[PDB]
C-alpha cells in the first residue's frame, strides 16, 4: 500500500537535507565556530578587511577581545 | 437599478474585473484616509544613513543641545510608544 | 503582525547605524593617518627611484591649487602588488 | 585575474565585429548573446550589480528572445552559404591580427592615455564610500519615483504609444 | 606645478587600539556619549577644514579616551563584555536581537558600578 | 577604464559599418543596431559608476527602453515586408526610384 | 572545502531528482491503483540507474546538438546556489533576480532545436511553449516584484529573519494561488504540458537531460515557494531543523504536482492564454498596486540594512 | 487606425519636438527625436501597400543610425567633462558627428538619396508633416549650439545640397520629390546661414513652410501628384491657378515676393563676414529652382493642356474642402514684403 | 537653452542634474564636486567666451580630477624606472611595498 | 572566483555526460505570435522600471512614488485593455 514510497522520500529528504546542514557545517569549520560574514554593503567590507589586517595572521576570522 | 443589476449580473458572470477595480479602488483611496500614512515619512526621515555633522555656537542658539543624551533636540518617543 | 514586525525592524536598524555613527569619526582619523603614512612611504621610495634623471620633481602636485586631493588606490597601492590592489578593487564585489 | 577588464572588453570587440561582418543570422545572434554576457560582466566587476542583473533579465529574456522568434517565424537561410562562414571566419582573424598589432603598435606612441599597460590593473575605480551605506545603482534607478520623474513618465508614454503603434502596423 | 607637504612616519606614530569590529559595535552605545566631545570636535575639525594633514591633533585625543574608555571597561565587568562580543560575533551580521538577555546583565553591572 | 572605453568605442564602429554595409537582408542590420544600444549603454553606466554619480543613472534605463521599442517596430516592418513580398531581403526594394 | 561544498550541492541534487522521478512514477500509480515499479530492486530503488544506463546505451547542428541541453542543465544547476538552507552558499543581493534570469534562458534552448529542426511540426510547437513560458515567467516575475516590498531587499537571506515570526502565506495567498501555477507552465508540467501532447527531436542522451533540468527546476521552484510563502523556522542553534523543514515542505508541494498531474486534463492553448491574459495580468497588476500601497498607509515600510 | 490611435499618435508628434527644444538635456533631445519617428511611421505605413512600407523601412534605418551616433556623441562628452549638455570645450569630432547624425535626419546633402523615394511613396498629408514638423526640432538642437561649430563643413554641405537638389529638380516631374528637393535647397540656405545669425534660418524655415503647407493642400485637394494631372487645374476648378503660381515664384525667391528677403538679408550677412564666393554660388544656383518652378507655371496656367472628357462629369459637382488658413498662408507669404524689418 | 517654458513656469524638471555635483540623493558626493563648484562660479555672471580662456587654471584642474591623465603619466614613468633598475641590477623593494608590513 | 568555479564544473559535468552518450555506444506567418511577443516586450520594459520600489520606498517623497506606480500600473493596463478590446487576445483567425 501507501507505504512503499517512504524508501524514495526518505531518501530524497536526507539527500535534499545534507547540502544545507554541510554548508554550515563548512563555514563554521573555516571561520572557526562561528559562521561566514557577510558584506551588502563596504561598511562591513570595511570591518573584515580592517580585522584582517590585525589578525597578526591576515585572516579575519579571529576576534582579539581587549587583550590588544 | 441598472447599476445593481449590471453588478448582480458580474458577480456571476466575471468577478476577476470586479474584484480588480474594487483592489484599484481600495488602493487610491485608503492612503488619503488611514492616520498612519505620514508616520511613514516620518521614520524614513529619522533614519540616518549619514553623519550629522554639527556646528559651533557663536550664537545664542538656544534650540540645538551641546550633549547627545540632553533633550534639547527634535524627539521621536512615539516610535517606540508606537 | 507584518506592520508591528516590520517597525521593530526599522527600530533595530536605528540601533545599528547608531552604532555606526558612533564609530564613524575613529575610523575616519585611522584612514586618515592610513592613507598619510601610504603617501609618506610611496614619497620616500619615488625620491630614490628616479632622482637620476632631468628635470623631475618630488611630490609635484599634478593641480595648481593647494586644495587637498582624495588619492586615487592607484596612487596608494600603485607600487604594492596585485594582491593588494586586486583585494582592495574586486574585494566588495567578488563576494568576500 | 588584472587584465578581467580588457579581456571582456576585447571579447565584447570581437562580438560586434562578428555581427558586423554580417554571418548567418543564427551563428550571429550567438555572437550578440555573449556581447551582452561579456558587457554585463564588465558592468558587474565595476560594481553595478542592478544594472548587469537588469541587462540579463531584459536585454536577453526580452529582447534577444523576440528576435530569434520572429527570425524563425518569417525567415529562411537561403543557400547564401557559398562557404560565406567559411570565408568570413577567415576574414575575422586577419581583422583581429590587424587589431592585436595595432593595438602592440599604439602602445609606443601612447603611454599614458589611450592604454596604460605596465600598470593595466590600476585605474578602474578611483574612490570610494570605505564606511558608507546607500551607495549602489538601485538609488539612482530609484531616482525616477522621487526626482526625475520626467524619465518615468516619457518610458511610460513611450510604451503606452509603442503598443498602439505596433497594432496599428501590423494589420 | 607646485610641492605638496606631508607628515612624518615618524611621526603621528601612536598606538592604536587595534581591538575588533565585534567588540567595537557592541560597546559603541556608551562610547557614543562617553568620549563624545572629542569625537565631534574632530569630526567638525575635518568638515570644516579638508586637511586631514591639519586635523591630526584631533585623533591622537580621540584614540587616547577611547583607550581610556576601554581601561575602564576592562578594570570593572569584563567577563560580561567578553561573553557579549563571543555571542554576538557568532552570527554574520552581527546583530543586537539574538543577544537581548546577554546585554541587559552588562548594562546592569556598567551601571551599579558606574 | 580607458582601454576597454576604447575598445567599446570600437565595438560601436563595427555595428556601425555593419549597419552602412549590407549582405543581402535586415536582420543583420537590426542586430548590429542592438550591438550599438548594448555598446552605449554600458560605456553610460560605466561613466556613472566611475564617477560615483548616481542621479545621472535613469539615462541607460531610458534609452535600453527606447531601443527596445524602436527595434520593435522596425522588426513590425520587416515582418509587413516579408508578408507583403515572401522575404525578408533587400533587393526587392527596387521601387520608388521612379 | 569549496569543491566539497559543491560536490554537496550537486550529488545529492541528482540523486534525489532520479528518486523523485521514481516517487512520479509510484504515486500515480498508487492513484491509479496500481503499484508501480517494485521489481529491479527493493520498491523500485534501481529503475533510475536502468533508465540512465539505457539512454546512454542508445544509439543516436553538433553545435545546437550539444549547447542546448548542456546550456538548460547548467542554468537548472546553477539555480540552486543562492539558496539559503539556512546560510547559502553564495549570498547575493538580486538573487532572486538570477535566479529569474537563470530560468527564463532555457528558452534559448527550446528555439534552437527548432530552428534546427527544419520541421515545420516542430516550430509550431517551439513558438505554442516559447511564447506561454515567456508568458507565465512575466508574472512569476511580477509576484516577486510585488511581495518583496515587504522585505525592502531583492536578497534570499532576509526572507527568513521576516517570517521568524509569521509566514508569508496568510497574507498574499492571492499570489501564491498564482506562484504555484506559473511554476507548472515554464516547466511545462500539468495542466499546461500540451507541449509533450501533441506530437506528430530530441534523442535519448539529450532527452535524458532535457528530463534531467525538468525535474530540477521542479525541484528549485518548490524549494523557492518553501522559502517564500511558506518561511521555515530559524531558530539559529537549529540549522539542521530548518534544512528538515524545507526538505518536508519541499516534498509535499513536489507531491502536490503529482496530485496535480494525475488528476487535472490539459489546457488546449487558447483558453491557457486566455486564462494569463484576460484572469491573472489583471489581478497582478492591482494586487501589486495594493502591497504598493499597504507600506504607505501602514507604517510597514521596511529596511534596507 | 481608429480616433484614440489616431488622437495619441498626434499628440506624441506635437510633443516630441516639444520637449526636443524645451528641454535643456540632449537625452531628452533624443528622446522627443526618437518620438517623432515612432509616432510618425505609421502615418507614412496605414495604406500597407509595398511602396509605403518600403519608404517606412528606408526612414526607419537611417534615423535609427542617426539617432544612435548623436547618442554616442552625448556619452563622449559625458566621459570628457561630466555634463549631461555641450559646452565650448568639446573635441571637435564630436560636433562632426553630431553635425552628420542632424544632416541625415534632415534631409541635407550627400546624406540626401532617402528622401525623394520615401516623399514618392507617401501621401499628402503625412509628407507635410514630414517635411514641416520633423526638420523642427534637429534644428533647434544646432540653434542651441551654434557658436562651436565647424562653418567649413557647414557650409560645403550646404551647398553641396544647394546643387545636388536643384540638379535633380531639374528633371523630378513627380511634384512630391520636387518639393523634396526644394526642402533640400532651403535648408542648405538655412545651415549656411546658421552660425552667424540664427533667427535668419528661423525666418527661412518658416516661409519655406508657409509657402509648402499650402501647395500641399491643393495637391489634397485632387491627389493630383503629377504634371499632366495638375495642368488639368484650369477645368477642375480654375482659381488656384492665381496663388500657386504666385506661390511657386516666391518659392523660387522672385523679389517683388517674400521668398527673395530671405536669400537676401542672408548673403548680407555672409558678406559682412566675408563669404561673398559661397555667397554667389548660392544666388546663382538658385536659379534652377526658379527654373523647374517656371516649368511647371508654364504646364498649369500659361499655357492650356489638353483635358479629359470626364471633367465635365466631375464640374458638374462642386468642392468645399479648400479651407480659409490656405488662402490665408498664401497671402501673407506672396504680400509681405513690404514688412521684413518687422519680420527680423 | 531655446524654449524657456521653464524658466517662465519657475520649475525644473531634467535641469536639476544637468551635470555633475547636483543634490545626489543621500548626500553622497560625486568625485570632483569641488571642482566643478569652481568651475562653475567662475562660468557664472559672464557668458562663454570670456570663461574659455578666464577660467582655464580652475576648469583643467576639473578635468585632471576627472581623468587625471597626468597622474596616470607620473606613475607610468614612476614604475617603468623602477622596473629598468631591478633589471639592471640596483634596486631593492624594501617590505613595505615588497609584501608585508606593521598595519594598523 | 567562486561563481567561476561554479559554472565552470557545472558545465563540465554536463559536457562529461554528453561525451559520455557519444561514446559508450561503441513556414507562413501567424501575426498573433509576433504580438505576443510585443506584448512581452512592452512589459519586461514595464518590469525594469518597476523594480526599483524597494529603494525608492524609503525616501520621503511617498506622495511621489505611491502616484508614480499608480500611474505606470493604471496606464499599462489602459493600453492592455485597448488592445484586448480591438482583439489581439483572440486567436481566431
Ligand atoms: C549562465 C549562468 C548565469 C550566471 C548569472 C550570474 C550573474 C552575476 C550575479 C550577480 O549579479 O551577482 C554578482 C556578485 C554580486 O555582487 P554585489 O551585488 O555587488 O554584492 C554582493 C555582495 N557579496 O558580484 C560578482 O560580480 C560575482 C562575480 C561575477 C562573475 C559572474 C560569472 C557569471 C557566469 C560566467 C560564465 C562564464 C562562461
Ligand atoms: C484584499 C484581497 C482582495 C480580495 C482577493 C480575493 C481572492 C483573489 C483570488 C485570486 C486568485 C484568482 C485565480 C483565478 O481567478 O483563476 C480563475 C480561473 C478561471 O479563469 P478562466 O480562464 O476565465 O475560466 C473560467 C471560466 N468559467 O480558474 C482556473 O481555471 C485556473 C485553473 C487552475 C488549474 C490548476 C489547479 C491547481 C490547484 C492548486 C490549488 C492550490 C493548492
Amino acid at each position: 500500500m501507501w507505504f512503499e514510497i517512504l524508501p524514495g522520500l526518505a531518501i530524497m529528504g536526507v539527500c535534499l537535507v545534507i547540502p544545507g546542514v554541510s554548508t554550515a557545517y563548512i563555514h563554521k569549520f573555516t571561520n572557526g565556530g562561528k559562521e561566514k560574514r557577510v558584506a551588502r554593503v563596504q561598511y562591513q567590507w570595511y570591518l573584515m578587511e580592517r580585522d584582517r589586517r590585525i589578525s597578526g595572521v591576515n585572516r579575519y576570522y579571529v576576534s582579539k577581545g581587549l587583550e590588544n | 437599478g441598472r447599476i445593481s443589476a449590471f453588478l448582480k449580473n458580474a458577480w456571476a458572470k466575471e468577478p476577476v474585473l470586479v474584484v480588480s477595480f474594487s483592489v484599484w479602488g481600495l488602493a487610491i483611496i485608503m492612503p488619503m484616509i488611514s492616520p498612519y500614512t505620514k508616520y511613514a515619512s516620518m521614520i524614513n526621515k529619522a533614519t540616518p544613513y549619514n553623519y550629522p555633522v554639527p556646528v559651533r555656537d557663536d550664537g545664542n542658539m538656544p534650540d540645538v543641545p551641546s550633549h547627545p543624551q540632553d533633550p534639547l533636540g527634535p524627539s521621536l518617543d512615539w516610535l517606540k510608544n508606537l | 503582525r507584518m506592520m508591528r514586525w516590520n517597525q521593530e525592524r526599522r527600530r533595530l536598524l536605528i540601533e545599528d547605524l547608531e552604532a555606526r555613527i558612533a564609530l564613524m569619526p575613529l575610523f575616519q582619523a585611522e584612514k586618515d593617518r592610513r592613507t598619510l603614512q601610504i603617501l609618506r612611504e610611496n614619497l620616500e621610495e619615488e625620491a630614490i627611484i628616479m632622482k637620476d634623471v632631468p628635470n623631475w620633481k618630488v611630490g609635484e602636485s599634478v593641480f595648481h591649487t593647494t586644495r587637498w586631493v582624495p588619492p586615487l588606490i592607484g596612487e596608494m597601492y600603485g607600487l604594492r602588488t596585485k594582491e593588494e590592489m586586486s583585494n582592495a578593487n574586486f574585494g566588495f564585489t567578488w563576494y568576500t | 585575474m588584472n587584465n578581467y577588464i580588457f579581456v571582456l572588453s576585447s571579447l565584447f570587440l570581437v562580438g560586434c565585429l562578428g555581427l558586423a561582418l554580417k554571418p548567418s543570422l543564427i551563428y550571429g545572434g550567438l555572437g550578440l548573446i555573449v556581447s551582452g554576457f561579456v558587457g554585463c560582466l564588465m558592468v558587474l566587476g565595476f560594481g553595478g550589480s542592478f544594472l548587469g542583473l537588469m541587462v540579463f533579465l531584459i536585454y536577453l529574456g526580452g529582447m534577444l528572445v523576440v528576435f530569434g522568434y520572429t527570425t524563425a517565424m518569417a525567415t529562411e537561410e537561403y543557400p547564401e552559404t557559398w562557404g560565406s562562414n567559411w570565408l568570413i571566419l577567415g576574414f575575422l582573424v586577419l581583422g583581429v591580427i590587424m587589431e592585436v598589432f595595432l593595438i602592440c603598435v599604439l602602445n609606443y606612441y601612447d603611454e599614458v592615455g589611450v592604454i596604460n599597460l605596465d600598470g593595466l590593473g590600476d585605474w578602474l575605480m578611483y574612490e570610494v564610500d570605505d564606511v558608507g551605506v546607500m551607495l549602489e545603482g538601485g538609488i539612482g534607478v530609484a531616482a525616477m519615483y522621487s526626482c526625475a520623474t520626467w524619465m518615468m513618465v516619457v518610458a511610460g508614454w513611450s510604451l503606452f504609444a509603442g503598443i498602439f503603434i505596433i497594432i496599428e502596423i501590423t494589420r | 606645478p607646485g610641492i605638496v607637504e606631508l607628515p612624518t612616519l615618524e611621526e603621528l606614530k601612536v598606538e592604536e587600539v587595534k581591538v575588533s569590529s565585534a567588540v567595537l559595535k557592541a560597546a559603541a552605545h556608551h562610547y557614543g556619549a562617553q568620549c563624545d566631545k572629542t569625537n565631534k570636535e574632530f569630526m567638525l575639525c575635518r568638515w570644516e577644514e579638508k586637511d586631514p594633514r591639519r586635523c591630526l591633533k584631533e585623533g591622537k585625543l580621540v584614540n587616547g579616551c577611547a583607550l581610556n574608555f576601554f581601561r575602564q571597561i576592562k578594570s570593572h565587568c569584563a567577563e560580561p563584555f567578553t561573553e557579549y562580543w563571543t555571542c554576538l560575533d557568532y552570527s554574520n551580521m552581527q546583530l543586537f536581537r539574538h543577544c537581548r538577555q546577554q546585554q541587559a546583565k552588562f548594562d546592569q553591572c556598567v551601571l551599579d558600578k558606574l | 577604464m580607458p582601454s576597454t572605453f576604447f575598445n567599446l568605442t570600437m565595438a560601436f564602429s563595427l555595428s556601425l559599418l555593419g549597419t552602412l554595409m549590407f549582405r543581402s537582408h535586415l536582420m543583420s542590420t537590426l542586430l548590429c543596431l542592438e550591438g550599438m544600444v548594448l555598446s552605449l549603454f554600458i560605456m553610460t553606466s560605466v561613466t556613472s559608476l566611475n564617477s560615483n554619480s548616481m542621479s545621472s543613472m535613469p539615462i541607460p534605463i531610458t534609452i535600453l527602453v527606447f531601443a527596445a521599442c524602436e527595434a520593435a517596430v522596425g522588426l513590425a516592418l520587416l515582418v509587413k515586408v516579408s508578408n507583403t513580398y515572401g522575404t525578408d531581403y533587400v533587393q526587392n526594394l527596387n521601387l520608388l526610384q521612379c | 572545502m569549496f569543491f566539497i561544498n559543491i560536490l554537496t550541492l550537486l550529488v545529492p541534487i541528482l540523486i534525489a531528482m532520479a528518486f523523485l522521478t521514481l516517487v512520479e512514477r509510484k504515486i500515480l500509480g498508487y492513484m491509479q491503483l496500481r503499484k508501480g515499479p517494485n521489481i529491479v530492486g527493493p520498491y523500485g530503488i534501481l529503475q533510475p540507474f536502468a533508465d540512465a544506463m539505457k539512454l546512454f546505451m542508445k544509439e543516436p547542428s553538433m553545435s545546437l546538438f550539444i549547447i542546448a541541453p548542456t546550456l538548460s542543465l547548467t542554468l537548472a544547476l546553477s539555480l540552486w546556489v543562492p539558496l539559503p538552507m539556512p546560510h547559502p552558499l553564495i549570498n547575493l543581493n538580486l538573487g532572486i533576480l538570477f535566479i529569474l534570469a537563470t530560468s527564463s534562458l532555457s528558452v534559448y534552448s527550446i528555439l534552437w532545436s527548432g530552428w534546427a529542426s527544419n520541421s515545420k511540426y516542430s516550430l509550431f510547437g517551439a513558438l505554442r511553449a516559447v511564447a506561454q513560458t515567456i508568458s507565465y515567467e512575466v508574472t512569476m516575475a511580477i509576484i516577486l516584484l510585488s511581495v518583496l516590498l515587504m522585505n525592502g531587499s531583492y536578497s534570499l537571506q532576509t526572507l527568513i529573519t521576516t517570517q521568524e515570526h509569521m509566514w508569508l502565506l496568510l497574507p498574499a495567498w492571492p499570489m501564491a494561488m498564482m506562484w504555484f501555477i506559473s511554476t507548472l507552465a515554464e516547466t511545462n508540467r500539468a495542466p499546461f504540458d500540451l507541449t509533450e501532447g501533441e506530437s506528430e527531436e530530441y534523442a535519448a542522451g539529450p532527452f535524458a537531460l532535457f528530463f534531467m533540468a525538468e525535474y530540477t527546476n521542479i525541484i528549485l521552484m518548490n524549494a523557492l515557494t518553501t522559502i517564500i510563502f511558506l518561511g521555515p523556522l530559524y531558530y539559529i542553534n537549529l540549522p539542521e531543523l530548518y534544512s528538515t523543514n524545507f526538505m518536508m515542505e519541499a516534498l509535499l508541494l513536489s507531491s502536490t504536482f503529482l496530485w496535480i498531474r494525475a488528476s487535472y486534463p490539459r489546457f488546449r492553448y487558447d483558453q491557457l492564454m486566455h486564462l494569463l491574459w484576460k484572469n491573472f495580468l489583471p489581478l497582478t497588476l492591482a494586487l501589486c498596486m495594493w502591497h504598493i500601497s499597504l507600506p504607505i498607509f501602514t507604517a510597514g515600510v521596511p529596511p534596507y540594512m | 487606425m481608429n480616433p484614440i490611435t489616431l488622437a495619441i499618435i498626434y499628440f506624441t508628434i506635437f510633443l516630441g519636438p516639444v520637449i526636443t527644444m524645451s528641454s535643456t538635456n540632449l537625452m531628452l533631445m533624443w528622446v522627443g527625436l526618437e518620438f517623432s519617428l515612432l509616432a510618425i511611421i505609421p502615418m507614412l505605413i496605414n495604406k500597407k501597400n509595398p511602396r509605403s512600407t518600403e519608404a517606412a523601412t528606408k526612414y526607419f534605418v537611417t534615423q535609427a543610425t542617426a539617432s544612435m551616433i548623436i547618442l554616442l556623441a552625448i556619452v563622449l562628452n559625458y566621459k570628457q567633462l561630466g555634463t549631461w549638455m555641450f559646452q565650448q570645450q568639446t573635441n571637435g569630432l564630436i560636433l562632426n558627428m553630431t553635425l552628420m547624425a542632424l544632416s541625415m535626419k534632415l534631409g541635407l546633402a550627400p546624406f540626401h538619396f532617402w528622401l525623394p523615394e520615401v516623399t514618392q511613396g507617401i501621401p499628402l498629408h503625412m509628407g507635410l508633416i514630414l517635411l514641416t514638423w520633423q526638420k523642427i526640432a534637429p534644428l533647434s538642437i544646432l540653434i542651441q549650439i551654434y557658436p562651436l561649430l565647424n562653418s567649413t563643413i557647414i557650409l560645403m554641405l550646404a551647398i553641396t545640397s544647394i546643387f545636388m537638389g536643384a540638379w535633380g529638380g531639374l528633371n523630378q516631374t513627380q511634384m512630391r520629390k520636387i518639393m523634396a528637393y526644394s526642402s533640400i535647397a532651403h535648408m542648405g540656405w538655412m545651415l549656411a546661414i546658421l552660425p552667424y545669425n540664427p533667427s535668419l534660418t528661423l525666418l527661412n524655415l518658416m516661409i519655406y513652410i508657409i509657402l509648402t503647407a499650402p501647395m500641399f493642400m491643393a495637391l489634397m485637394l485632387n491627389n493630383s501628384m503629377t504634371i499632366n494631372s495638375i495642368s488639368l487645374l484650369w477645368n477642375k476648378t480654375p482659381a488656384m491657378l492665381t496663388m500657386i503660381s504666385l506661390m511657386l515664384l516666391s518659392l523660387g525667391g522672385l523679389p517683388p515676393l517674400t521668398g527673395f528677403l530671405p536669400k537676401w538679408i542672408i548673403i548680407t550677412e555672409l558678406m559682412k563676414n566675408n563669404c561673398l564666393i559661397m555667397a554667389t554660388l548660392m544666388a546663382m544656383m538658385a536659379l534652377l529652382n526658379l527654373f523647374f518652378y517656371t516649368r511647371l507655371i508654364y504646364s498649369t496656367s500659361l499655357t492650356m493642356f489638353p483635358t479629359n472628357n470626364n471633367s465635365k462629369m466631375m464640374t458638374h459637382q462642386t468642392k468645399t474642402k479648400p479651407n480659409l488658413m490656405f488662402s490665408t498662408l498664401a497671402i501673407m507669404s506672396t504680400m509681405t514684403l513690404p514688412l521684413a524689418p518687422q519680420l527680423i | 537653452p531655446f524654449l524657456d517654458i521653464q524658466k517662465k513656469l519657475g520649475i525644473s524638471l531634467d535641469r536639476h542634474f544637468m551635470f555633475l555635483s547636483a543634490e545626489q540623493p543621500y548626500k553622497n558626493a560625486a568625485r570632483c564636486h569641488a571642482f566643478e563648484k569652481e568651475w562653475i562660479e567662475c562660468a557664472h555672471g559672464i557668458g562663454g567666451t570670456r570663461a574659455k580662456k578666464e577660467c582655464k587654471i580652475e576648469f583643467d584642474d576639473f578635468e585632471e580630477c576627472l581623468l587625471r591623465y597626468k597622474t596616470m603619466r607620473r606613475m607610468h614613468d614612476i614604475k617603468k624606472q623602477r622596473e629598468k633598475l631591478m633589471k639592471e641590477g640596483k634596486y631593492t623593494p624594501p617590505p613595505h611595498h615588497s609584501g608585508r608590513e606593521e598595519p594598523r | 572566483m567562486n561563481l567561476y568555479t561554479v559554472i565552470f564544473i557545472n558545465i563540465l559535468l554536463s559536457l562529461t555526460l554528453i561525451l559520455v552518450a557519444f561514446w559508450l555506444p561503441q513556414l507562413p506567418f501567424s501575426m498573433k505570435f509576433f504580438l505576443v511577443a510585443i506584448t512581452f516586450l512592452l512589459f519586461d520594459l514595464e518590469i525594469a522600471l518597476l523594480l526599483p520600489l524597494p529603494w525608492a520606498i524609503q525616501t520621503i517623497k511617498t506622495s511621489t512614488m505611491m502616484i508614480m506606480a499608480f500611474i505606470l500600473v493604471t496606464i499599462l493596463s489602459l493600453g492592455l485593455a485597448y488592445e484586448w478590446t480591438q482583439k489581439g487576445l483572440e486567436w481566431t483567425e
